[PDB]
């Protein structure tokens, strides 16, 4: 079951936001991402945006978002994001996203309506950390297995929470319209808001689907009107102004937290040995950047350490007391020398 | 502001370890003597008086 | 010295739901990881679950069946099974690393209880 | 300012210094140990009864 997983989300509603790059320039988006977070192995990302994802204006893949005021839905497969070369959308649930694409340093999240295109691009820095001791760029198709850390494919409830807040006074000019004499302001039905004005002298005025005129105003633009929610709590962004009073009624849970897993990782070509009196060569031909680590097995050990991407030739003296060494990811080989 | 009776205080800086000099008051001269410390600050942000 | 001690398990048809203890006793007075481990015959040890404070860790074949409860008041670890499957069949042990002693002279870092032996009938 | 001082080991009484500087105005110090602990590493071998 996962309804009961779902049910914290539900007590919620997707927010406005400044992004500071849409397609023209700053402006303000639906899309704009607060956070991300790349510390996974094999590329798993996580996004922190300020839509949400699998609940409906409870359906698989949609995106649920706001506009200016109004919620609006989307299937999931129309949004994109990318950094360098196109990413790839695994799932979504509630204000994260879990992406899996490679290095970069910018993230940039778009759409496109049926005639206007949304987007913004944050740069964030994001990270690939390669497994071991073998550098790559794409994890290969077979080698040999591993345990690294790799973020979890679905919800639960761990131990990790987030805050809401009671949502601040959100100003729209929309509602406030020219009469012939007087300010008109239509409040939408069902919903309350709180008209300030100066006009005159100070003014203040809760209307609860009351369409009200006030006298003493003869131009638009000297007051605001608002509009006020109850229910429907927000995260605690840095992008809103806060309520009044103590701003705090619960926490949520975070999914998508980190996990640990097998992994596979790449297996380095055998180097090919040549012995003489006391001494190694290791004809050496790597596919990719590899370490060399080299030990002696005496009180000091000169251990030695290396990063090769080309062939190369080394050669190593051996004593009775033993020689010890890891190149790339197979098991160590020690050698131990004999009077001849 | 020179006083009837009163006591004026002056603020001044100096070179010297073992300060000594004779001061100039509008018609005479007076000997001020003392022994001056290291301040604590190593590195100040204001220019030498 | 400190020491763990398991309880529970037993014999028990395809589907059953089972209580797996692990307790700790000695010189201790906070602790920090509770961990459980499932060894198969034949077969080299693995982990099960991972709980330490409010989190709690879950291997791949084993999400949505077994539950991790850690009372750090009494020191005291509960796996809640449910749903269980033939594979399942190997012995659990519990662990505990990062102890801290209460000044409490230190000693060995991680400990081991003798573990318990489960086993479900098709 | 580095100051180094030494306090006898007992408690009960109290104990009162001096910091001095040549250009400033000397800085008392005051100190009272309350209870001293000397806690040893102990480890259990075995236990015994009837």
């Amino acid at each position: 079951s996962t309804e009961e997983l779902f049910n914290e989300y539900k007590l919620t509603r997707p927010y406005m936001a400044r992004c500071i790059r849409c397609a023209v320039g700053s402006c303000h988006s639906p899309i704009a991402i607060e956070a991300v977070k790349s510390d996974g192995h094999d590329g798993y990302v996580r996004l922190q945006t300020s839509s949400q994802y699998g609940l409906d204006s409870l359906k698989g893949r949609t995106m649920r978002y706001d506009m200016h005021g109004t919620i609006k839905e989307i299937p999931l497969h129309q949004v994109s994001l990318y950094t360098s070369r196109p990413c790839h959308i695994v799932d979504g649930h509630g204000y994260f996203l879990l992406a899996r694409c490679p290095a970069g340093d910018s993230i940039t999240m778009e759409f496109k309506k049926d005639s206007v295109r949304h987007s913004c691009s944050v740069p964030y820095e994001v990270k690939f950390n390669p497994v071991g001791r073998e550098l790559y760029t794409h994890p290969p198709e077979h080698g040999v297995e591993q345990a690294c850390q790799v973020y979890a494919h679905d919800a639960q409830n761990r131990g990790a929470y987030v805050e809401m807040h009671l949502p601040g006074s959100e100003v729209d000019s929309s509602l406030v319209s020219l009469s012939g004499s007087s300010v008109t302001v239509t409040p939408p039905d069902g919903t309350s808001a709180l008209v300030e004005c100066e006009c005159g002298g100070t003014k203040i005025s809760e209307t609860i689907n009351k369409t009200k005129q006030f006298s003493q105003c003869t131009k638009k633009e000297q007051c605001r009107a608002y509009r006020l929610q109850n229910d429907k709590w927000v995260y605690n962004s840095d992008k809103l102004p806060k309520a009044a009073g103590a701003t705090l009624k619960g926490k949520l849970h975070v999914p998508f937290l980190l996990a640990d897993g097998k992994c596979t990782v790449p297996l380095a070509p055998e180097p090919m040995i040549t012995f003489g009196f006391r001494s190694v060569s290791l004809k050496l031909h790597p596919k990719n950047p590899t370490y060399l680590i080299t030990r002696q097995l005496a009180d000091e050990p000169h251990y030695t350490h290396e990063l090769i991407s080309e062939p190369a030739v080394r050669n190593f003296t051996v004593t009775e007391k033993g020689w010890e060494f890891v190149w790339g990811n197979h098991p160590p080989k020690r050698f131990w020398a004999q009077e001849t | 502001e020179l006083t009837e009776q009163g006591s004026a205080t002056i603020h001044f800086s100096t070179a010297n370890i073992h300060p000594e000099f004779r001061l100039q008051i509008c018609t005479s001269y007076v000997t001020c003597k003392g022994d001056c410390h290291p301040p604590k600050d190593h590195i100040v942000t204001h220019p030498q008086y | 010295e400190v020491q763990l001690q398991a309880s529970g398990g037993g014999l028990v048809q395809a589907g059953g739901s089972l209580r797996l203890s692990c307790a700790a006793s000695g010189s201790i007075v906070s602790i920090n990881v509770m961990a459980w481990y499932r060894q198969s015959p034949g077969k080299e040890r693995e982990l099960v679950a991972k709980s330490s404070g409010p989190f709690t860790l879950y291997a791949d074949s084993v999400k949505g069946r077994f539950t991790i409860s850690n009372d750090a008041a009494k020191n005291t670890v509960d796996l809640q099974m449910n749903s269980l499957k033939p594979e399942d069949t190997a012995v659990y042990y519990c662990n505990a690393e990062g102890l801290r002693y209460p000044s409490g002279t230190y000693g060995p870092s991680a400990v081991w209880g003798q573990g318990t032996q489960v086993t479900v009938s098709s | 300012y580095e100051h180094a001082t030494t306090m006898p080991s007992q408690a009960g009484i109290s104990y009162n210094t001096i910091v001095n500087r040549a250009g400033y105005a000397p800085l008392p110090i005051s100190i009272t140990p309350t209870k001293i602990k000397l806690i040893p590493t102990v480890n259990l071998e075995y236990v015994t009864c009837h």
